[PDB]
RNA sequence: CCCGCCCCUUGCCUCUCGGCGCCGGCCCGAAGCGUUUACUUUGAAAAAAU
RNA sequence: GACGACCCAUUCGAACGUCUGCCCUAUCAACUUUCGAUGGUAGUCGCCGUGCCUACCAUGGUGACCACGGGUGACGGGGAAUCAGGGUUCGAUUCCGGAGAGGGAGCCUGAGAAACGGCUACCACAUCCAAGGAAGGCAGCAGGCGCGCAAAUUACCCACUCCCGACCCGGGGAGGUAGUGACGAAAAAUAACAAUACAGGACUCUUUCGAGGCCCUGUAAUUGGAAUGAGUCCACUUUAAAUCCUUUAACGAGGAUCCAUUGGAGGGCAAGUCUGGUCGCAGCAGCCGCGGUAAUUCCAGCUCCAAUAGCGUAUAUUAAAGUU
RNA sequence: UACCUGGUUGAUCCUGCCAGUAGCAUAUGCUUGUCUCAAAGAUUAAGCCAUGCAUGUCUAAGUACGCACGGCCGGUACAGUGAAACUGCGAAUGGCUCAUUAAAUCAGUUAUGGUUCCUUUGGUCGCUACUUGGAUAACUGUGGUAAUUC
C-alpha cells in the first residue's frame, strides 16, 4: 500500500549527484521537508560525513549538529536532513569557515570556501509576483522566501541581492539580453555565459540560449536560468574553472601533463 | 527483501562448438605444453579476452575518421595494450591491432617472466614457485601464476625477503634434518 | 625495533574535540601488533598519553608487513567519555554493559502490555 | 560546390513604439509570416541500478 | 527560547484529465439504450471538472484501420538469455507504478484509510466452556502440516544505513551478523628438481662398423636432498560479541598415501579389427544399427580417449532454421 | 568464428524432415581439497496454521501530594530522581505476495485558469484580567463471572 506520504528513501533511487556508494546499505538520508526541492537539495548529513570528513557516521553528524555549531543562512540549524541547496551559506563558527553551494561544472555540488565579509549576502531568483490584501505588492524567491514592499520595478526571473539578518533586498540584476547567468537544469548544469537571446513560444517552455568565454552556445529551458551578474561580471565568487565544461579530450590532457597523481 | 549487495558477475570464457575436432584439440594440447597452464579454460581466457578487443578495435576501425569517440577510445585501447607489452609504440594505430596473435597475451603472464627473466629451471617449476610464495613483484609478494606483468613492472620480479632462495630462515624440512644431526645423530 | 608507525590524512578535528588519523604500520617478520602497544607509541609520537587515544580498523595485507587502520587522539578524557561509541569506551574498560538477552527484554515488555495502573510483579517479582 | 547580379534571391509590406548612423532630412535590424504535411539534420527535455 | 493558531505562499505529495503505444482468437460480425447507452438545459452530490446521479428533451455513439464477446500457466515497465545484419523467447523475483490481506460488504478516527498487527455483519473454516458465553485471521520474521519433480535456523544484535517519537538518551525480525547452500560466478592444489641406467636427435671423429658427444624425452631403481600447504594449533587482528579471510610461533609428505571423478572407445565424434564370458537370450542403441557358438557395439579385466573439482540424464527455450 | 555432419537408393541427383551439435534455467544422479562472492516455498494449494517475536514514544520547556527513593528544613508557585496515569504524536511509512486486471494497470508527454495538502521554510498576528467553571484517571477501599489487554 500507499496511503498516505512516504518518508523512506532507498539509496539507489536517491539523486545522483549525492555520489553515493552502493554497498553500504539500502537506504538514503531521505532530505526533510523544506525550501528546497527534493532532487535539488543536499541534506546536511551529506555535507559532513561524505564532503567535509568531519564525521564518521550518522550519530557523529548528529552530534556534531546538536551542540548548535552549524549555521545555515545565520540561523542556526539542528536537522540533519535539512535541505540545503543553490545558493545557501553554510557557516562554521568554532572553526571560522565559510562555504557557498554552487554547482561544480559537471552537474553536481563541490565545497567552496568564502571569505567571511561575502557571506553575508546571497542571491535569489524572483518566482512571482502578486497583489496582497489592502493593495501591498508581495515577492516570491526560490527558496520560499516572502518579501513585502519590493521596489515596484522588479519583476520574474530577475535575481535580488538580500541580506541575511534582515531580508530587505538590496541589489536586483534584471533578466535580459548581455548579463551573465548560471544553467541550474538539465543537460547543461554549472555553465556560465551571457545570455545573448531568449525565444517566446506562447504556452510552452520558452528557450534560452547562452554562450560561453570560448564560443560555445548551448541552449536551455527559461525555467533553469539564473542570472548571477550584470554582465561579464559576476557578483558572488566563483569556483574553480567557472563553468567552462571542456571535453574529455581536454580532461585527458591537463590530467597528464599536470601528472595529477599525488601531491 | 530489500538487501546490501552486489549480483553483478560475468563469465570470462566460451567452449568452443565442435567439441571433437582434430585441428583444434593438437593446437591447444601444443599451447598447453608450451606454457604449462592447467586445462584448456586458461586457454579459452586469453582466447576470450583477445576476441573482445578485437571487437572494439573492429567497431571503432568502421567509425569515420576524425571522431570524438574513435579518437578518444582509440587512443585509450592503445595505451592500454602498449602498457602491458603486447604492442609496440612504433605501431599505434587500429589497423595493427588486429594482427595480434593469443601467443602475446599469454606470453606477458608473470610464470613466463619468471622462467624467461631466469629465476627458475624450466616453465613448470616457475608456476610452482610462484604457488609457494617465493617471489615478489614490487616490495609485494604475489602468489598468481597468472598476473599479468606491466611494461614497467618488469624489471621488478625478484625472490621474496622471507624465503630460503635469499635471505630467509631454511625451511620445515632443511631444519628438520640439520636437528637430526643434534637430535637423532648426537643422541638419538 | 621493525615496529614503526606512519601517519597519513592528519586531520584536526574541533567540532568534535579530537584529531584523527590513519596509522601504518611497518612490522616485516612479526605477527599483527597488539592494539595496546600501539597506543602507546602514538602517545609517544603526540607526547599525550596512553589514555586519550583510541584505534581500529587494522587489516594486515597479503604476504605480510604492513597493516592500516584509523586512529583518534582526544583532548580531555571526558571528552573521549561523551564523543565515542560505547563499545568502543569498553574496550578498553571504561563502560559496562547489563541485560542479558533481546528475548528477555522483548518478553517481559509484552507481558507488562496486559496489565494497568502499576506493572508490578512483572518486574518487581520477574 | 557564405553574398549579390540577366526577371528573382531569406519574399515583402508599413508602419509604430521604443536603440543603432550622418550632417531635422534620409538610410537598416525587429512585428506579420511565407499554401500545408511526410522525410532529413540540429537543439531542448528526458530516474538510478543493468 | 518551547508550544499553539487564522489565512497566504513553499515543500512532500495526492487526485482527475490530454496525445501515442498490447499477447492469441471470426468454430466471436454487428454492439450499445430508462435496468445511462452518446448529447443539451437546470439542479443533487463531491475536494474540484464530469450522466457522477435525478427531472424534462433530442436519437444518438462504436465497427473490416477488427467494434463487441471469448482465452491468457497475463500484474506493467527499468531489464534477462541467445544473437553476422534482421530477429525469437523470457520479465512471480531486491528499483519504480498497481492491487490484496480467507471471500464479498459497511464504517469509526484522522491531514491522510474504504486501514484488516482497526471495528461491525453475512459466507467458509477453527479454538476455549462450568453449555450461560468468549475469542480468531503468518500472501511480516522463524517454525509445522499439506501439496508436489521442486525451495534454509522456532540463532545473534541495534554497532553500520535509515525511519518513528515529547526526543543528543528510547524503539525497530526494517536492516545488519552468523548457520544451512555443487542455483550460479571469479581465482586455484593433488609434484618440483638432480644423479645413475636404458631411449632418441642435431654435432665430432673413424671408408664404415664403432666411439666421443651436447640437446630432450620418457622409463627403472633407488635414492638424493630441498620446497610448501591441507591439516592440528598459542597469540594478535577482526566484530556489538564472536566466526571466516589475512599476519605469526610449534608440530605436519616419499607416493602401497595427505590416494580425482564422471561418461565413452563401429559411424556422426577424440579413442582398441586385445583377452575372458553370453549365443537373436540377457542387453545396448538420441539416429543408422549391434547379439542366431569366431560380438571392434552386450557383461568384465587390461589399455586408450574428452572435460576436469566437476561430469551425465529428464524437461522449457534460443542459434543451427534461407525449415515462418 | 556470417560453419554444419548421420539417415529413404543396387548406386546418383533433389525435396524433406528425424538425429547429432553449442548456450541457457529448473529438477535429479555420481563425486568433492582450498579461497572470494551469493540465489534460495515463485511454479502445485491467494491452501491451512501450534509457540515466540515483528510499534512505540520525555525534554531546561503540558499535568507529580506514589514514602518508591530522597537533603540539612523549609515547599512559604515548588527541589531533586521518578513508577503509574491523563494529554500530545506515530501507528496510512516499512515488509510480503502476484489472485484480480487487455486502452485497464503501465511508459514517455503534457494540464489543473477544474481541486486538497499533517509537517518543514518565509510571510501575516491592535475591532475576575495581578487570571473564571465543574469533573475525571493513577491512588484508597468493596466487588462479579469458569473464562478475556472484561
Ligand atoms: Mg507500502
Ligand atoms: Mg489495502
Ligand atoms: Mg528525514
Ligand atoms: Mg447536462
Ligand atoms: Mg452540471
Ligand atoms: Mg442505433
Ligand atoms: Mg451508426
Ligand atoms: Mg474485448
Ligand atoms: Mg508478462
Ligand atoms: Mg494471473
Ligand atoms: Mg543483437
Ligand atoms: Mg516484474
Ligand atoms: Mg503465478
Ligand atoms: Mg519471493
Ligand atoms: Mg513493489
Ligand atoms: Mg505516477
Ligand atoms: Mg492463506
Ligand atoms: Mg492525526
Ligand atoms: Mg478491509
Ligand atoms: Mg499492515
Ligand atoms: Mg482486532
Ligand atoms: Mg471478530
Ligand atoms: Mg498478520
Ligand atoms: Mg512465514
Ligand atoms: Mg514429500
Ligand atoms: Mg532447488
Ligand atoms: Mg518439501
Ligand atoms: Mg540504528
Ligand atoms: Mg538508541
Ligand atoms: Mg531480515
Ligand atoms: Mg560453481
Ligand atoms: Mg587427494
Ligand atoms: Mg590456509
Ligand atoms: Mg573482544
Ligand atoms: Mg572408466
Ligand atoms: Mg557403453
Ligand atoms: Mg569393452
Ligand atoms: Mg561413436
Ligand atoms: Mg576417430
Ligand atoms: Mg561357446
Ligand atoms: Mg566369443
Ligand atoms: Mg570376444
Ligand atoms: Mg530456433
Ligand atoms: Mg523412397
Ligand atoms: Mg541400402
Ligand atoms: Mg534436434
Ligand atoms: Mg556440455
Ligand atoms: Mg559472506
Ligand atoms: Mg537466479
Ligand atoms: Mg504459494
Ligand atoms: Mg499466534
Ligand atoms: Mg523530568
Ligand atoms: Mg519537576
Ligand atoms: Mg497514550
Ligand atoms: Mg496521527
Ligand atoms: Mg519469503
Ligand atoms: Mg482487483
Ligand atoms: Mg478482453
Ligand atoms: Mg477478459
Ligand atoms: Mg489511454
Ligand atoms: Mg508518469
Ligand atoms: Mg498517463
Ligand atoms: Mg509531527
Ligand atoms: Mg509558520
Amino acid at each position: 500500500m500507499a496511503r498516505g506520504p512516504k518518508k523512506h528513501l532507498k539509496r539507489v533511487a536517491a539523486p545522483k549527484h549525492w555520489m553515493l556508494d552502493k554497498l553500504t546499505s539500502v537506504f538514503a538520508p531521505r532530505p526533510s521537508t523544506g525550501p528546497h526541492k527534493l532532487r535539488e537539495c543536499l541534506p546536511l548529513i551529506i555535507f559532513l560525513r561524505n564532503k567535509l570528513k568531519y564525521a564518521l557516521t550518522g550519530d557523529e553528524v548528529k552530534k556534531i549538529c546538536m551542540q548548535r555549531f552549524i549555521k545555515i543562512d545565520g540561523k542556526v540549524r539542528a536537522d540533519i536532513t535539512y535541505p540545503a541547496g543553490f545558493m545557501d551559506v553554510i557557516s562554521i563558527d568554532k572553526t571560522g569557515e565559510n562555504f557557498r553551494l554552487i554547482y561544480d561544472t559537471k552537474g553536481r555540488f563541490a565545497v567552496h570556501r568564502i571569505t567571511p565579509e561575502e557571506a553575508k549576502y546571497k542571491l535569489c531568483k524572483v518566482r512571482k509576483i502578486f497583489v496582497g490584501t489592502k493593495g501591498i505588492p508581495h515577492l516570491v524567491t526560490h527558496d520560499a522566501r516572502t518579501i513585502r514592499y519590493p521596489d515596484p520595478l522588479i519583476k520574474m526571473n530577475d535575481t535580488i541581492q538580500i541580506d541575511l539578518e534582515t531580508g530587505k533586498i538590496t541589489d536586483f540584476i534584471k533578466f535580459d539580453t548581455g548579463n551573465l547567468c548560471m544553467v541550474t537544469g538539465g543537460a547543461n548544469l554549472g555553465r556560465i555565459g551571457v545570455i545573448t537571446n531568449r525565444e517566446r513560444h506562447p504556452g510552452s517552455f520558452d528557450v534560452v540560449h547562452v554562450k560561453d568565454a570560448n564560443g560555445n552556445s548551448f541552449a536551455t529551458r527559461l525555467s533553469n536560468i539564473f542570472v548571477i551578474g550584470k554582465g561579464n561580471k559576476p557578483w558572488i565568487s566563483l569556483p574553480r574553472g567557472k563553468g567552462i565544461r571542456l571535453t574529455i579530450a581536454e580532461e585527458r590532457d591537463k590530467r597528464l601533463a599536470a601528472k595529477q597523481s599525488s601531491g | 527483501m530489500p538487501v546490501a549487495r552486489s549480483w553483478v558477475c560475468r563469465k570470462t570464457y566460451v567452449t568452443p562448438r565442435r567439441p571433437f575436432e582434430k585441428s583444434r584439440l593438437d593446437q591447444e594440447l601444443k599451447l598447453i605444453g608450451e606454457y604449462g597452464l592447467r586445462n584448456k579454460r586458461e586457454v579459452w581466457r586469453v582466447k576470450f579476452t583477445l576476441a573482445k578487443i578485437r571487437k572494439a578495435a573492429r567497431e571503432l576501425l568502421t567509425l569515420d575518421e576524425k571522431d570524438p569517440r574513435r579518437l578518444f577510445e582509440g587512443n585509450a585501447l592503445l595505451r592500454r595494450l602498449v602498457r602491458i607489452g603486447v604492442l609496440d609504440e612504433g605501431k599505434m594505430k587500429l589497423d595493427y591491432i588486429l594482427g595480434l596473435k593469443i601467443e602475446d597475451f599469454l606470453e606477458r603472464r608473470l610464470q613466463t617472466q619468471v622462467f624467461k627473466l631466469g629465476l627458475a629451471k624450466s616453465i613448470h617449476h616457475a608456476r610452482v614457485l610462484i604457488r609457494q610464495r617465493h617471489i615478489r613483484v614490487r616490495k609485494q609478494v604475489v602468489n598468481i601464476p597468472s598476473f599479468i606483468v606491466r611494461l614497467d613492472s618488469q624489471k621488478h620480479i625478484d625472490f621474496s625477503l622471507r624465503s630460503p632462495y635469499g635471505g630467509g630462515r631454511p625451511g620445515r624440512v632443511k631444519r628438520k634434518n640439520a636437528k637430526k644431526g643434534q637430535g637423532g645423530a648426537g643422541a638419538g | 625495533d621493525t615496529v614503526t608507525i606512519r601517519t597519513r590524512k592528519f586531520m584536526t578535528n574541533r567540532l568534535l574535540q579530537r584529531k584523527q588519523m590513519v596509522i601504518d604500520v611497518l612490522h616485516p617478520g612479526k605477527a599483527t601488533v597488539p592494539k595496546t602497544e600501539i597506543q602507546e607509541k602514538l602517545a609517544k609520537m603526540y607526547k599525550t598519553t596512553p589514555d586519550v587515544i583510541f584505534v581500529f580498523g587494522f587489516r594486515t595485507h597479503f604476504g605480510g608487513g604492513k597493516t592500516t587502520g584509523f586512529g583518534m587522539i582526544y583532548d580531555s578524557l571526558d571528552y573521549a567519555k561523551k564523543n565515542e561509541p560505547k563499545h568502543r569506551l569498553a574496550r578498553h574498560g571504561l563502560y559496562e554493559k547489563k541485560k542479558t538477552s533481546r528475548k528477555q527484554r522483548k518478553e517481559r515488555k509484552n507481558r507488562m502490555k496486559k496489565v494497568r495502573g502499576t506493572a508490578k510483579a512483572n518486574v518487581g517479582a520477574g
